[PDB]
């Protein structure tokens, strides 16, 4: 399902940023909102992937996170892409607002496992 | 021979069979019971079945109350001397003195007795009367009610729209009850193994008729199924009756 | 004589799926009657949105009345619903007839065309609140604020309609011919153009359109087990 | 007035090209497809103009036109006034005062004869613009009032469809309840050439729709209602 | 049954919201209406869970209430979820309209207990 | 009889005029009790009916004291007696509304027979 992919990519993106004064995610919500806005404005997948790659090259995006995003969006329709991006943004917002620790979500691969972890 | 039926109907949406509905108008009240809750009276079932059977038969004689032609008294005498049960019916109705064992006793006859005999002849010569009975006929079909333990009753309000200007007419607020259901179980016993009955059930299988009030407004529409409903034919009185799928009997 | 319900010659059943084109809003007779949803909820049959049969019958009757009055014929008239002195047909010596009274009945005569309810097997309910208040100043007054619930377009409703003693296929004669013609007109309008029904019709809320229909004609007392002809309504309305 | 006899059915179907970026509001609800707290309304990733907003804008413009007419025979009454009637003709004669906005867009005592559908978009594109304020003292500082709003691209087709009943436009009405056809034609001309302003901001130029072209199909009841009688381009109508 | 779960959820959601200058519950009726509308429109339970999690993360839904909602709305049918949400909305509306103090109502874990409390006084 | 007394106590509680009202209206409306009965009929569950009446009380659409009395009465009742009680309440409320009886007349009548004595005298 799309939600599993979204949870996995959000988990990969919630990794702590190395060499930072404070414990913060390696990827910021501004980047995710920029991804959504860019996809909505351009309405295509190719230059969306180009923008993702450019951001990943310019830090602020984990290499594995960028790889997962590229693999997910390698061949997807516009509606499926926007659905996945919205799910990713919502999951990342949940993780940030809940201040969930990365070390407790390193093993989740589905959405149900994350839901159970959050509930417990 | 006695044919026993347990019909089930998968009616679309709900149905409504009102009664009394108190006074003061306002809402429409579906008939209650007091203990069992709600039910469909057997008389309503019989009326619906009579309507369906009349549609199926499409007999012009039945349409004019079997009063369209003059029946010769010679034919009446021939039937009386030929049918023992018909003679017994006539004797039990008009009187033993009026109708002897052999003959009609024209001297004792009068206008109303002759009219009664003609009506009896016409109705006895009608399959619908022979099945459902008549004012003097024995009958032939017994229908139970369909009391439902469920009492789920919802209200479906209505409003009238002024045609000159599309708005609610502030004169009344029609309110109609509705009994939502999915399987109406009715037990029917028929003491006349009539192909008319089979044809009526067959018509109910595909076309299906309505039951209850406001049938013109999407309230009440039953269709007989061949899966849940079951029948049983009884010819011997020394064996326990056996029920089987209605499809075998109807298809 | 238009009271021929005693003798049933033919019965036709129209089965099809009604798909709304615009945001169809159910009648919501549950005025300020919440059951398990927010604010005023649309009516539904066991959590399944249902188009009332009465609503469709009323819309069809209004359309038929408009058509009959547009005919501008002495032989065919429409009487007011509240009037109790109206009659269906007059056999005075050629006579007058009431097409809506013939079709959907009156106080003096029951209906001839039964309309069933409709349920969307694939329904999608959406809500759209609207403040919608402006004045000389141009702001929004908090007093005027309301929310409504809409069934999204692309929902197909199980639609079934039955007609008695009218040959929509073979055709009819005399007043029955005019009644069949009016029914054909209504069906063609429903199939091609569509009919608004439900909420505010000014804003495009509620527009049903019959996608595909099966017309099964039955003639008593011989062909009642199976219909003689099952023809697409598209080929019936236009020939 | 007369609504039970449907005489003329007028259908206008065209494309609404958004001139300047348009923003329509919603009930602050949340969806995955948006990341803004106050996004624009859309149905399944398809931005659309609700028919209610178009109805309101048209009604306001027609009311302004009627009040600018400055005639006693035609009046505009308050929306929340319970003492207003669509028509108040009296036989002092046949002179009567009518309400053109009430006649067209309806009222509490009379339904609207002008059905307006919604308008979904095809070649749309959502654009986000961020605006912040400038403190008048110490000019340049952003006081934290940084609000970002979603918009549609400047130029995108919209499916427009409108229904008008009992109001002949191609042929027009001679004198019976007239000045309503004239008001409708004036509104259509304003929409086509100038284009009305709708949307959320509507003061900084955000939201200016325009109707490029629309076939006007007339359906008459007696001869053939399903079959169109006359089909003409909207430009020739005005 | 479901009513007990709904009552516990409503009690958790009616706890006073700290750092608020006016006495009010932690959540608002708008949140409950949004929950119901989102569930109706999306017709999915996992999407409802995502909505609940995001609302909790927006610092507007009590974390205990969110945990209760997530615990209840997993391995549960759509119809059951709708019924539970409707019960929660009705109980919350009743508590808001009656202005029930959270202090004397947080100690009940049964719907019948709440009914007895309301009936007694 | 005893259900009649319960119903008439409920009705006289519900006949209290709604304050700050333009018209001398009762606190509880006919549509409200009709909705109560219809909801009980459709939803055959006493707990759901209790929740319904509690929500209505919180909505300021029915009297708080009348709601308290209703909740106390139907706290531990079955369905068959509940529907009968609601029907009796509907009957007595309709009688009071039609007869134009003010609260000050009935005041605190406890027995239905005394109420019908008053009605017969009046």
């Amino acid at each position: 399902d799309l939600l599993d992919i979204a949870t996995r990519i959000a988990i990969s993106a919630i990794k702590p940023k190395p060499k930072s004064n404070k414990p913060e995610p390696y990827v910021d919500s501004s980047t995710i909102n920029s991804l959504l806005s860019f996809l909505q404005s351009r309405r295509n997948v190719n230059e969306l992937l180009l923008y993702i790659m450019r951001q990943a090259g310019r830090d602020e995006i984990d290499e594995e996170t960028g790889k997962l995003l590229l693999a997910s969006l390698k061949d997807r329709e516009l509606k499926d892409a926007v659905n996945l991006l919205g799910y990713v943004k919502w999951v990342y917002d949940t993780l940030t607002g809940l201040k969930v620790n990365y070390n407790n979500v390193k093993g989740v691969k589905t959405f149900k496992e994350l839901v159970n972890i959050l509930s417990k | 021979v006695i044919q026993v039926f347990r019909l089930n109907f998968r009616l679309r949406t709900g149905f409504r069979v009102g009664g009394g509905q108190e006074v003061g108008d306002n809402v429409i009240r579906q008939l209650r019971i007091g203990v069992e809750g709600v039910m469909i009276p057997a008389s309503s079932w019989k009326g619906m079945f009579r309507r369906v059977s009349e549609i199926v038969l499409n007999s012009e004689d039945h349409f004019e109350e079997h009063s369209k032609k003059e029946v010769d008294t010679r034919t009446i005498n021939a039937l009386l001397k030929s049918d023992e049960k018909f003679r017994r019916i006539a004797i039990s109705k008009v009187g033993k003195e009026v109708i002897t064992q052999n003959g009609i006793n024209v001297d004792k006859l009068d206008s109303e007795s002759l009219s009664d005999l003609r009506r009896i002849y016409n109705e006895y010569n009608c399959p619908i009367e022979r099945l459902y009975g008549s004012n003097y006929f024995a009958g032939g079909i017994t229908i139970s009610d369909s009391v439902i333990p469920n009492a789920s009753i919802m209200e479906r309000t209505h409003v009238t729209i002024e045609r000159k200007s599309k708005k609610a007419s502030e004169k009344h607020l029609f309110s109609e009850e509705i009994i939502d259901a999915e399987k109406i179980e009715v037990k029917v016993i028929v003491r006349n193994e009539f192909e008319l009955w089979k044809n009526s059930l067959k018509l109910l299988r595909e076309i299906g008729y309505f039951i209850g009030g406001s049938k013109s407004r999407g309230i009440g529409y039953i269709v007989l199924d061949e899966k849940e409903s079951e029948y049983a034919v009884i010819n011997n009185f020394s064996e326990t009756p056996k029920f089987s799928e209605l499809k075998r009997y109807l298809s | 004589s238009c009271m021929d319900l005693d003798v049933i010659t033919t019965v036709v059943k129209i089965e099809g799926k009604l798909r709304n084109e615009t945001l169809l809003r159910v009648g919501k007779g549950k005025t300020q009657d919440f059951a398990e949803a927010t604010d005023n909820p649309i009516i539904k049959y066991r959590d399944r949105p249902l188009i009332p049969g009465s609503s469709l019958k009323g819309a069809f009757r209004s359309l038929v009345e408009s058509y009959t009055k547009s005919l501008n014929d002495s032989k065919y008239y429409v009487c007011d619903l509240d009037d109790n002195s109206c009659v269906s047909c007059e056999e005075k010596k050629e006579g007058r007839y009431c097409i809506p009274c013939i079709l959907f009945g009156f106080k003096d005569l029951a209906s001839r065309v039964y309309i069933l309810d409709a349920i969307a097997e694939k329904y999608s309910i959406s809500q759209r609140t609207m403040v919608a208040i402006n004045r000389v100043f141009g702001g929004q007054m908090p007093g005027h604020l309301y929310t409504l619930d809409y069934v999204d377009p692309g929902s197909e409703f199980s639609f079934m309609m039955m007609i008695y003693n009218l040959n929509l296929i073979e055709g009819e004669k005399d007043w029955k011919a005019k009644s069949v013609e009016a029914l054909k007109f209504l069906l063609a309008t429903l199939v091609r153009e569509g009919i608004f029904v439900g909420a505010r019709k000014s804003v495009g809320y509620g527009l049903i359109k019959l996608v595909d229909a099966k017309v099964s004609l039955y003639k008593a007392p011989d062909h009642l087990v199976s219909p003689v002809i099952v023809k697409k309504l598209e080929e019936v309305i236009g020939t």
